[PDB]
């Protein structure tokens, strides 16, 4: 087990943005007849809309710096990004309830924009580690991602138990057999298949740098570095901080 | 609070008078030198060649609309019927759609 | 009280800013800036403290190494300077006042030119997302329109970057609104460069800009009307927010114009891009429902980005020539590869109106592509490691019985 | 930088600032807020204001806006040499008046180039070439000649006259345009009742 840890890392934290993969759902007729700029929305256009995935980290409930969008890109029939954004925060300045905050936006018409969604997964999970590979996060319906603690939209909660083993099985930790991991994996897939579309929300997908300019082997976890007398005295040699005020003041 | 604030001569007089009745009279602040005179004489001309074009511009405008006539109200009050009966079925089919 | 403040508190928050975590120095001058805001009375000690004590003392942390840092003084300078220019007043019921606030000018002035010169972009774009147009008042006119303003028109010249071109077309308004009409001619090309950028969303707040500052009337008369020109095709480009802003826009100068106006400039503008007649200019819906259909996406990638662009217009344009019967015929072009990728093109069945389409946008095709070209830790840990030996003590067993 | 020899203009389209120096509030020392308004004047009426300034907030020595032009070149006739400050103070937008002068730009004395003030309640101006305040061979060229003087006053007129033609123009449009407003409301109430039947049509 080696590790790198987030104090010493000093590089921008990327995260790439992978496919929504879902179904979105529409309003009746009366909602257009009362308001007709629904009609030119982006959600009632027959092809996929040019949607654009906002991120901001958050941390206690407190913004840690300005949103990042997803550069322009057209789609025909998913929504594909594959795209690699940059954050502007860096791993030792992450604290270790930091949470991204990730917003979908779609028109809704001239100057307006509004939200289709919204996830909220934690970069520090269970024991102090940073989030790594592909995860899947959920999807909250017209509700702009939120960043309060605790979180108001959360991104990840028979499908636990093999997410479990799954883990288990490449870090070393399972029986030794090739061809029954061969078709069970599959049965894994096809198993997390039908869960997906068996759900009714949507499902963004993301994947956070598992492959870096160091080894892949290498993950990151938190850390930083900080009779004679009875009668307590904390500050018994320090610097009279109000003289020095006073002394440079007049 | 509240508060208020012989010859040469006369031909130099004259011509200080003229200088700020000029002044007064128009947005150019004179007297001007033959360099600023200049410059602004051209300005002028391509102002003045601005307004006429724009001036030309609405006489053609004012021709297009002399063109034109008035619609009958009428038939407009006629498609404006047309609409409401056309807007009333589609309402009374969509209830019915969403009831199917 | 005021007095505890300043005399207890205050010494010890500058204390913190000089720390060792850059969390604890970015912390220190947001609870340093919230403290002093509190203050409503001068006492006899503290009369200028301001430019003497507080102002030196956090000087540093516009050139701190750590970015968190410099993102919190850019964040919080709209606000310190703000408060120090209110302190003078309680100070005054109590040197010259001019003098003390040409002093405080001069400091606020410094530390702004400072931060908008920063190798990092995200200290840039948060000095600008926080008051940019507030410390406008601590420059001047003149001396905003000579310092201000060409430091922020460096920032259209990055290229790697469509963030840092967005924040200024965003936050140009208010500085160009200050500086007054002696900086309309500088800010026309730039916003025409806008218009005609690698990055779309750079397009659609270029629009958004424009919009605005001809709402306010900051924009001379030719200008809006080459400016409606110019913007009138985006009624028909595949992209579908620029589609929306450039309603916005001429919705918006439709509104602002006198009616002669109107129906002699900007109707013979859009008649092409409308299907019929329209009267409700200033109503958006109105102008919505009525605009033409687009030019398909795929037709419009693969025009764009095939090389030798001009010639594809060239033989464009003609074939619209012979349509329009300027000429007798259209002739074969010179380039075969011209010939092929016509015939590509026109297998995705690109429409003759899409071909006036294309060449109505073609100014901003061409300008477009060769810009393009161009362009809580040890305990944490220690779980950790204890869940690692506990799965491969289990591992391990379970394969040697295995 | 002000040349003290006479025949230069002072008028008001030289102009562009303005400010106030140690207001005295009357209730207590609070410090109020303050805008200036500026009235045209006469000796028979203080016409309305034609200038409204930014509130500036906890401030009794504001400095406002420059105002280039006076109201800019909109109808003001900026070659009037006499005007009227007001300022208006108070907190809570509940707002009274304080400070009244009939100012003739031309009898205000120079001051270089920094606003200073000495008695209460004072008003300190701006124009080209620097601040104003109340009263408590080889560098020569050649002149432009008659002809040319009348060629340029020649030149402004007929800028004029075609400007004042073209208003007419634009009125007697928008007249034409105004009779068929009456046909203009059935046209939009078509318009709306076209587009809601297009929107239910597609739903």
């Amino acid at each position: 087990f080696h590790y790198i840890y987030s104090c010493d890392l000093d590089i921008n934290v990327q995260l790439k943005i992978g496919s929504l993969e879902g179904k979105r759902e529409q309003k009746s007729y009366k909602a257009v007849l009362e308001d007709p700029m629904l009609k030119f929305s982006g959600l009632y256009q027959e092809t996929c809309s040019d949607l654009y995935v906002t991120c901001q980290v958050f941390a206690e409930g407190k913004p840690l710096a300005l949103p990042v969008r997803t550069s322009y890109k057209a789609f025909s029939t998913r929504w594909n990004w594959n795209e690699w954004l940059k954050l502007p925060v860096k791993y030792p300045d992450l604290p270790r309830n930091a949470q991204v905050a990730l917003t979908i936006w779609d028109v809704y018409g001239p100057g307006k924009a509004v939200p289709v969604g919204g996830t909220t997964v934690s970069l520090f999970g269970k024991y102090g580690m940073f989030r790594q590979g592909m995860h899947d996060l959920k999807v909250w319906p017209n509700v702009e991602a939120d960043g309060s603690e605790p979180t108001k939209t959360p991104g990840r909660t028979q499908m636990s138990r093999l997410a479990k083993l799954t883990k288990a099985h490449r870090q070393g930790h399972m029986v030794k057999v090739d061809w029954l991991d061969r078709l069970t994996f599959r049965e894994i897939e096809m198993i997390n298949e039908s869960e997906k579309r068996s759900s009714n929300f949507m499902y963004l997908m993301v994947e956070f740098r598992c492959v870096k300019c160091d080894d892949k082997e290498y993950g990151i976890v938190y850390y930083e570095k900080d009779e004679l007398v009875k009668v307590p005295d904390p500050q018994m040699s320090m610097e009279n901080l109000v003289e020095s005020k006073h002394h440079k003041l007049a | 609070s509240r508060r208020f604030i012989e010859n040469l001569s006369r031909r130099l007089k004259v011509t200080g008078d003229l200088f700020d009745i000029m002044s007064g009279q128009t947005d150019v602040d004179h007297p001007l030198c033959e360099e600023c005179t200049d410059t602004l004489l051209d300005q002028l001309d391509t102002q003045l060649n601005v307004t006429e074009n724009e001036c030309q511009n609405y006489k053609r405008c004012l021709e297009i609309l002399e063109q034109m006539n008035e619609d009958d109200s009428e038939q407009l009050q006629m498609e404006l019927k047309e609409l409401a009966l056309e807007e009333e079925r589609l309402i009374q089919e969509l209830e019915d759609v969403e009831k199917n | 009280s005021v007095e505890i403040l300043l005399d207890r508190i205050t010494p010890y928050l500058l204390h913190f800013s000089n720390d060792s975590v850059p969390r604890v120095r970015a912390e220190a001058l947001r609870t340093l800036t919230k403290v002093l805001a509190l203050v409503k009375e001068v006492p006899r000690n503290d009369i200028n403290i301001y430019p003497e004590y507080i102002l030196p003392g956090i000087a540093h942390l516009a050139q701190d190494d750590a970015t968190i840092v410099r993102l919190a003084y850019a964040e919080n300078i709209a606000l310190l300077a703000e408060t120090a220019l209110r302190f003078l007043e309680l100070v005054q019921l109590k040197g010259n006042y001019d003098t003390e606030l040409q002093a405080l000018h001069e400091m606020v002035q410094q530390k702004v030119v400072t931060l908008l010169s920063d190798p990092e972009n995200i200290v840039k774009q948060t000095l600008m997302e926080n008051g940019i147009t507030r410390l406008c008042v601590f420059f001047g006119r003149q001396k905003a329109n000579d310092v201000l303003l060409s430091h922020m028109i460096t920032f259209l010249n990055d290229k790697n970057d469509w963030h840092l071109r967005g924040a200024f077309f965003d936050s140009i308004v208010g500085v160009a609104a200050y500086v007054g009409w002696q900086s309309s001619s500088i800010l026309k090309p730039l916003l025409q460069q806008g218009l005609s950028d690698a990055e779309e969303f750079v397009i659609v707040k270029a629009l958004y800009a424009l919009t605005c500052m001809c709402q306010l009337g900051l924009l001379q008369k030719p200008h809006v009307y080459e400016f409606a020109s110019d913007i009138a095709p985006f009624l028909c480009h595949p992209n579908l927010w620029i589609r929306y802003g450039a309603v916005g826009f001429i919705t918006v100068v439709a509104r602002q114009i006198s009616t002669a106006d109107v129906y002699c400039k900007l109707m013979p503008y859009l008649d092409p891009y409308i299907t019929q007649p329209i009267i409700q200019i200033e109503r958006k819906l109105v102008l919505l429902s009525v605009l033409k259909e687009p030019v398909s996406r795929s037709i419009f990638d693969y025009a764009l980005r095939s090389k030798d662009i001009t010639s594809l217009f060239r033989h464009l344009h003609m074939r619209q020539k012979k349509r329009n019967g300027s000429l007798p015929d259209c002739p074969p072009p010179e380039d075969p590869a011209i010939a092929q990728l016509l015939k590509k093109l026109l297998s995705q069945g690109m429409t003759e109106e899409e071909e006036d389409k294309l060449l109505a946008l073609k100014d901003f095709m061409m300008k477009s592509n060769k810009a393009k070209a161009n362009i809580t830790c040890k305990t944490e840990l220690q779980q950790l490691i204890q869940q690692k030996r506990e799965q491969c003590n289990a591992e391990r067993i379970a394969k040697q019985m295995m | 930088l002000h040349v003290e020899l006479p025949s230069q203009q002072r008028r008001l389209r030289h102009l562009r600032n303005i400010a106030a120096r140690n207001i005295v509030n009357r209730n207590g020392h609070q410090l109020l807020d303050t805008y200036f308004t500026l009235h045209l004047c006469s000796t028979e009426k203080i016409y309305k204001e034609f200038y409204r300034s930014e509130v500036i907030k906890n401030s009794l020595n504001p400095t406002w806006r420059s105002l280039d032009f006076g109201i800019m070149p909109d109808r003001l006739d900026t070659s009037v040499s006499c005007f009227v400050v007001k300022i208006w103070g108070g907190k809570e937008n509940i707002y009274q008046l304080l400070i009244e002068w009939k100012v003739c730009l031309d009898g205000l004395k120079y001051l270089g180039q920094q606003i200073h003030a000495r008695n209460q309640n004072e008003i300190i101006f701006g124009l080209n070439d620097g601040y104003y305040g109340a009263p408590f061979q080889n560098c020569v060229r050649n002149s432009y000649d008659v002809f040319s003087l009348l060629r340029l006053h020649r030149a402004q007129c007929a800028i004029k006259q075609t400007q004042v033609t073209v208003q007419k123009i634009g009125k007697e449009i928008e007249e034409k345009l105004r009779l068929t407003s009456t046909s203009n409301e059935l046209k939009k109430k078509s318009e709306c009742l076209q587009l809601k039947i297009l929107v239910l049509q597609n739903e």
